[PDB]
């Protein structure tokens, strides 16, 4: 199990990923607010 | 199924969890022909692992079943995202939980939320950094791919290690064992990337609790039971230390 | 003689220290007549307790055996010094070592020493306070008295639980288990006082594993595993905790 | 076992102690520098 942290408010992540969603490496979790 | 769920919680309650690793990582660790194939193969069999996805599918080719629990993917099998405004996800598995960080709480599973100076080890200049924040929590199936990628370009800053228990870190005590991820022995990156200071932790389970990264290599074991610390300078300095999107920066193992 | 010990402290890392700890917790706080005092008899045989020293010498007037464990003492016995420019001395026993802290690296026991941050904890900030100042370190034989005293006068500050492992903490475990200190469960304490800040500790045995602070009460158990910390004012303030040279500010106890 | 832990230069501890003193409450431990 790992944990990513981030800024309050210079990162947004996806909302279609909830609870139990497949993660595989190479596809992305996130994008920034700029 | 309240049997087995009671069971479950029970022996893990209760069993020397400690020792339990320590047979596993000087088993999976010793060299032994067909046993560790063997092994590796009722593995495969059990929890339906993906044997085609690895660099190198012939479970005989596996020395010991570290090797193979640690063994590398097929760099084409998975492709990173390469929009630099993105965070590529860190590894193979399947999200516990994820969102906002309402004011140093950070949900576990429902009913359950962690510190985040707890998780931190009460280094509260770090968890500062991260208050009123977003987080993802992400498990490694057996099944899954052990080891784990950064979600964009980073430079290394601080290294935090805790030791701590082992426990299953399966889901059925992620909704029964209070602060969990916070009471496991675990490892604590801290990065510098365009999108702010990102954090990025590595926690062990009951067998699986060996953690290594690739600069430093096998943290533990051995488990010498206290919080050590290391840094780094702020990236284009002598020695400094920075790694690309979606590059191996670490990886579990049995010990 | 050498190797006898060492299967003495083989003895040591196999049982299981915390299960014990808790079952002897069990023990000495449940309400026991003859039992205690049986009990109570036996141990003040052994160890060679001074009961003309305890305020109640009668080993039946104690009810439970924690009870006995933090014994007030007859206040007329122990008396704190006059002169204020001098530390008066912690809590009943032997010292074990002493001496100037030699940048970071505090003396365990002959070849062997230990991280000021370690120690603490990773709390750095606490560490750079104490780098290059003075330590000592008193060993409470079970025949000693078992509550904390202060040196000299303190104002409340900071407060930081650490969980961690119960080994027996006597001389022999002293010599051959690294950081024992800073592996052991143990609860800091940090004041200002009139002579810069000053630390005090108070770190559990195997099954002395119980620590109380007089301001908070018992701390641990329960061992929730993780690390909590709170923080006071700067003195004379609203909600601000001091005491004074020689006041009782905690004790150990069974459990 | 207890531990203690002071500032660089506002103490100094008795000179005559060493290992395996004898360690009781009221005693001396340590004088200000002042």
């Amino acid at each position: 199990t790992v944990i990513n942290l981030f800024a309050p408010g210079k990162v947004n992540l996806v909302e279609q990923l909830e609870s139990l969603s497949v993660t595989k490496i190479g596809q992305p979790l996130a994008v920034s607010t700029e | 199924d309240p049997m087995l769920n009671s069971f479950k919680l029970s022996l893990q309650y209760i069993l020397p969890k400690l020792w339990l690793t320590r047979l596993a990582g000087w088993g999976a660790s010793k060299r032994a022909g067909w046993l560790t194939k063997l092994v590796i193969d009722l593995f495969v069999k059990y929890y339906k692992v993906d044997m085609k996805e690895a660099q190198k599918p012939d479970t005989a080719s596996y020395r010991t079943f570290n090797e193979f629990f640690v063994r590398p993917l097929r760099d084409e099998v998975r492709p990173i995202d390469t929009d630099p405004n993105v965070l590529v996800m860190p590894a193979d598995g399947v999200i516990s939980q994820l969102g906002k960080i309402e004011e140093d709480k950070i949900l576990q599973a429902k009913g359950h939320n962690y510190s985040l100076e707890a998780l931190l080890a009460g280094n509260y200049l770090m968890a500062d950094l991260f208050r009123n924040g977003t987080f993802v929590t992400t498990y490694l199936s057996p099944r899954d791919y052990h080891r784990v990628h950064m979600p964009c370009n980073g430079i290394l800053r601080e290294m935090i290690y805790v030791p701590g228990d082992l426990f299953s870190v399966n889901h059925l005590t992620a909704q029964n064992v209070p602060n969990l991820f916070a009471r496991n022995e675990r490892v604590i990156c801290l990065f510098d990337t365009e999108f702010g200071p990102m954090a990025q932790i590595l926690v062990g389970a009951t067998i699986v609790g060996s953690i290594e990264t690739v600069w430093a290599g096998t943290i533990t074991p051995p488990r010498e039971g206290i919080i050590k610390r290391w840094t780094w300078p702020a990236g284009e300095n002598d020695g400094s230390v920075a790694l690309l999107k979606g590059q191996e920066m670490g990886r579990f193992k049995l010990g």
